[PDB]
């Protein structure tokens, strides 16, 4: 009966700056009965705030928040690299118990342009009958990015496999790998292969191109 | 407090539908009946006190029916 | 200490049944209910329900009813999540919790990732990827390794037995005909290739295939 | 966990004769056991814990009116039906609108209307039901050894000395055996299920806080309530009202938040907090203390050969005993601390008894603080620490002489009889015969009589008792006490017990 | 309703400061005294009924002091 | 027409800034600095003391518990002036009329 949503869904902020999450609960006067969960992708979360005023055991004192009824908040003044995770929340009073559309912490840094490398399919894959043209976009920030596979100057959205990581542990940037899969006969009937990468850093798409007739 | 000592009843002019009218009949009885059902063991010995004293018959019930109404909410 | 361990990653097919186990420690089992929470493939956490443990009573969330179940074993402190008529949309990670009632819980379960798909166990296609002239930018030659069509997860993709992790980015894999395709790119300076050996080592113990492929110049 | 500085500290006089004893304890009160060969013990409840609580139902105290809809009809049409009666979310009620030829109808004097308003709950309370096995009890137990002002009020410090212990008794494991180390082991057999009555009441949550309410009164609450699962409620028309009907206009108005009325409905409710596990303040538990393996070591010691000092100045515990803390500057330790409680200085015969038996120096380190408590007699006494000319003494006087103390046992004894029900005779420990039949006579007297007319509130049973005292005035010979039976005691007592 | 039929008193264990304790003595008397001050003219003829019947002296007051407590809030 | 404001009533309140200044037994009254402002609701009291908590004496204590008062909701009354009262009196005479 109650709808929950957490905002901003993605927040890029440097460590040490306060992050106050604007939130709400649809079914009103929950009393407090609101929580906070931090979850890195591929892990279970961890309860941050209960009673809305109080931490669990393991969670350090940097986590806080306040609210009642509809609106609630998660206020972390000293955000940290250890705080990087997907923030979740969940409600009580009525049933069934449900969560909100989550919010990501992102540690802020300088906007980085991707390193784009487009590799022709191996001679081993051609002999296998297929051809997968891969395009690696490394160390770009922020996560907003786009890949476009231009074959002989024409964009093809078929066979496009986009594998990108999350925010890195070391440099805290994003890395993306795009893959254009074709058959060898379809690979040998098309000449120019390029993946243009547009990003908030570069006002123009980064164009890395190769032709089968070229080398 | 606000729970007791209600405005009811105005009893000045007032031919109309008041704030609470039909629920005014459920004020005492039902809450006192929920009390005597709460405490049935009292109700057994309650009416006994009426037949104890005075030997005047019909007014012995005047004790009970009045006294059984005293105990709820004092 | 209170730590909730579950059955690990499970490989399933549509139409089968599964019982997902949650083993609890550090407390008396019947004393805490088990909150079950599904994590949707879109990384939404969808709450499945809580089982009254005493008394062994499951309480479903209405969307999860009648094809799912909550069962228990008291002595060894193992809570069970039973699922009937498996569906591909149910591929996801599942969780259990130690009940603090109306404030939820203080401890999260280890998690169970169920995979409902209809593939054959397959070794990956591991392709050394030769960079072209346009692939060499800023004193560095980027090299890459295509890992194509492997089931099941995971695969360990290293470079020269993991000796050079410098520019190595191992990217996730998604579903193609219930097979997984990922690519890994090592970033080394142009003086190191093809002067120094660079070989992507793809270890897929699920298919028992350790593949070594060195990129050669064109 | 210990009896140090507790609000209510009660003692236990060992008659020996048995190594087992059946005692009842409480969260606020701390029992103190003193026996031969057995050191001084502290037994108290930390709090009452409960693990799993089922959801019985909920109550919506605060509501709001949404989507007022009234379908007007002509007189003689009988019932009026609004299409909103299909959904249970809409609150519908019959009614009428007096009609002329001016408004909507061609007839006079009567009408029919169906007034529907969608129900919206702004705020709702939630109740809880307690399962017997889920109830836990954290019982602090402590034995008095060498202590300071720090370690004695400290738990983990006395755990290193094994002089304090905590544990959780449940119906699944009512018996727990814990070792005191150098002083031996004690066995505690409790009755977790029967300490309280698990099904006698519920736990009601009003707002953020939760509170205790009787479960028979819980269902008798008049206010819109809620089934466990989700949707359809009952008596939700009580928080809303109606008005006169002018044409199609009738205004359904909602009552305000009843949270205050719920707090008004709460009077004798105990404030209870919670985090993972609910912690109840006032405890009731029946435990069995087995001292068989608890004993006294150090029978071969001797007295300390050197000067003493006061680490803190003496004072009165208010419970009838006097505690002191002593910093022993002598290096001859470990040694048994010489000390006594005497009437006069010229009389070396000890009179007052040591609360903490066998004072002992922990280590040879000089200036080591030691906190030892003693019970002096009534009247002028002296606290003498040490023997020979290096003793340092203190004068004490206690006005609590047994005349008044006899009533402190008597009057509080009847107070111990009240509010503890039939378990009140568990202070008759190592009982039988008298103590057994004393509870047995009160058993059925507790299962009848006072509990039959029970539920009387303050002056209700108190005022009629004064009228029942008049029943003792009018009577006959051999019939005197018959009308006087329940009057004196068990009735006016508890009325005088709680004033206020 | 929530106004009447209060939880008080628990009377199980409970040596503590409850939600409302010191105000429990002001529940009935003060509200009934505010009623008899509200209606003094009744109080004059109220105690008269006790001296009317029974001629038994001291128990005639038992009528009044009990009956004068009946009329407030019924 | 015109209604003067007699007074108001706060029915709904909330507790803010609970402050309790603890003191030793035999010290008599306890005084918290919040008794200066009328916004803070202060009350006397005591805390039974041992040697374990805060004091070197037993059985008694003194504390001053202050909490800032915050009114969530309040009712308001109004007093009626005699001249301000108006009466709209419909008057009608029956001539030729219709249902309209």
């Amino acid at each position: 009966d109650i709808v929950l949503t957490q905002s901003p869904a993605s927040l890029a902020v440097s460590l040490g700056q306060r992050a106050t999450i604007s939130c709400r609960a649809s079914q009103s006067v929950s009393t407090s009965y609101m929580h906070w969960y931090q979850q890195k992708p591929g892990q279970p979360p961890r309860l941050l705030i209960y009673l809305v005023s109080n931490l669990e055991s393991g969670v350090p004192s940097r986590f806080s928040g306040s609210g009642s009824g509809t609106d609630f908040t998660l206020n972390i003044h000293p955000v940290e690299a250890e705080d990087e995770a997907t923030y979740y929340c969940q409600h009580i009073r009525e049933l069934t118990r449900s969560e909100a559309g989550p919010s990501w912490l992102e540690i802020k840094r300088a906007d980085a342009a991707p390193t784009v490398s487009i590799f022709p399919p191996s001679s081993e894959q051609l002999t296998s009958g297929g051809a997968s043209v891969v395009c690696f976009l490394n160390n770009f920030y922020p996560k907003d990015i786009n890949v476009k596979w231009k074959i002989d100057g024409s964009e093809r959205q078929n066979g496009v496999l986009n594998s990108w990581t999350d925010q890195d542990s070391k440099d805290s940037t994003y890395s993306m790998s795009s893959t254009l899969t074709l058959t060898k006969d379809e690979y040998e009937r098309h000449n120019s292969y390029t993946c243009e990468a547009t990003h908030k850093t570069s006002t123009s798409p980064i164009v890395k191109s190769f032709n089968r007739n070229e080398c | 407090s606000v729970s007791v000592q209600t405005h009811g009843e105005s009893s000045l002019v007032n031919k109309t539908e008041t704030w609470l009218d039909s629920t005014k009949a459920t004020r005492y009885l039902m809450k006192t009946e929920n009390w005597i059902i709460r405490n049935p063991g009292y109700a057994f010995l309650a009416a006994v006190l009426g037949w104890m004293l005075g030997s005047n018959n019909g007014q012995r019930v005047v004790f009970t029916i009045l006294l059984l109404l005293v105990a709820p909410a004092y | 200490q209170v730590q909730l361990m579950e059955s690990g990653p499970e490989l399933k097919k549509p139409g089968e049944t599964v019982k997902i186990s949650c083993t609890t420690s550090g407390y008396t089992f019947t004393d805490y209910a088990m909150h079950w929470v599904k994590q949707a493939p879109g990384k939404g956490l969808e709450w499945m329900g809580w089982i009254n443990t005493a008394t062994g009573e499951p309480t479903y969330a209405y969307d999860f009813k009648e094809r799912f179940g909550f069962s228990l074993e008291t002595s060894a402190s193992t809570a069970f999540l039973q699922i009937s008529n498996l569906k591909i949309e149910d591929t996801a990670t599942y969780f259990c919790a130690s009940d603090g009632r109306y404030w939820y819980f203080g401890v999260w379960g280890a998690g169970t990732s169920v995979t409902v798909s209809s593939p054959k166990t397959t070794p990956p296609s591991v392709y050394p990827l030769a960079p072209v002239c346009g692939d060499t930018t800023g004193s560095m030659v980027t090299l890459g390794c295509l890992v194509k069509g492997y089931f099941p997860e995971p695969v360990t993709v290293t470079w020269n037995s993991g000796s050079l992790s410098s520019g190595v980015h191992t990217f996730p894999a998604v579903l193609q005909s219930d097979l997984y395709t990922l690519s890994s790119s090592v970033t080394v300076p142009s003086s190191t290739w093809p002067s120094e050996t660079v070989t992507c080592n793809v270890a897929h113990p699920a298919s028992s295939t350790k593949v070594d492929k060195k990129i050669v110049p064109r | 966990f210990n009896c140090l500085g507790m609000g209510n500290r009660d003692f236990i006089e060992g008659a020996s004769g048995a190594t087992w004893v059946d005692l009842v304890l409480e969260g606020d009160s701390c029992l103190t056991i003193m026996a031969n060969d057995k050191p001084t013990l502290d037994v108290r409840m930390i709090n009452i814990e409960a693990s799993q609580l089922a959801e019985v139902r909920s109550y919506c105290y605060h509501a709001s009116v949404t989507d007022i809809s009234t379908v007007a009809r002509c007189p003689m049409t009988g019932e009026a039906h609004n299409e909103k009666r299909a959904d249970s979310s809409y609150v519908c009620k019959q009614g009428f609108t007096d009609r002329g030829w001016g408004n909507g109808c061609g007839l006079f004097g009567k009408g029919s209307i169906d007034t529907c308003a969608k129900f919206s709950c702004t705020s709702k309370a939630i109740g809880r039901t307690i399962q017997p096995e889920n109830i836990k009890y954290e019982v602090g137990i402590f034995v008095h050894g060498t202590t300071t002002s720090e370690n004695h009020g400290n738990y983990s410090a006395q755990v290193g000395a094994s002089q304090a212990a905590k544990f959780t008794v449940t119906p699944n494991a009512p018996s727990i055996t814990l070792k005191l180390g150098d002083y031996g082991e004690v066995t505690l057999d409790c009755e977790p299920r029967s300490g309280l009555n698990t099904e006698a009441f519920y736990v009601m949550t009003v707002g953020s806080k939760s509170f205790l309410v009787h479960r028979e009164w819980f269902h008798d609450l008049a206010l819109p309530w809620t089934p466990p699962s989700s949707t359809a409620w009952r008596n939700r028309e009580l928080l809303m009202e109606f008005e006169e009907a002018h044409a199609t206009k009738q205004s359904v108005v909602a009552l305000g938040s009843q949270e205050g009325g719920l707090h008004q409905a709460l009077a004798g409710a105990i404030v209870v907090e919670y985090s993972s596990s609910v912690k109840l303040t006032s405890g009731h538990l029946k435990c069995r203390l087995k001292m068989d393996k608890l004993a006294l070591k150090g029978t071969t010691y001797g007295m300390c050969t050197g000067k003493f000092s006061f680490a803190k100045n003496p004072a009165d515990t208010g419970h009838g005993t006097v505690v002191i803390e002593l910093s022993y500057s002598g290096s001859d330790g470990p040694c048994k601390i010489p000390i006594v409680s005497v009437a006069s200085l010229n009389d070396m015969t000890p009179v007052g008894r040591l609360v903490t038996v066998n004072p002992f120096v922990a280590t040879s380190s000089a200036n080591s603080k030691v906190l030892v408590e003693m019970e002096p007699p009534f009247g002028d006494s002296y606290i003498v620490v040490g023997r020979g000319d290096k003793q340092i003494n203190h004068h004490w006087h206690k006005a609590g002489s047994t005349l008044g103390k006899a009533f402190l046992t008597t009057l509080k004894g009847a107070q111990r009889l009240a509010a503890l029900g039939d378990t009140a005779w568990d202070f008759g420990s190592i009982g039988g015969v008298f103590n057994s039949i004393g509870k047995a006579v009160h058993q059925v007297f507790g299962g009848a009589f006072r509990t039959l007319f029970g539920g009387m509130s303050w002056i209700t049973q108190g005022l009629m008792g004064a009228l029942l005292l008049w029943m003792g005035v009018n009577a006959r010979d051999r019939s005197i006490a018959l009308a006087f039976l329940a009057t004196g005691g068990v009735l006016l007592f508890l009325a005088t017990n709680v004033h206020a």
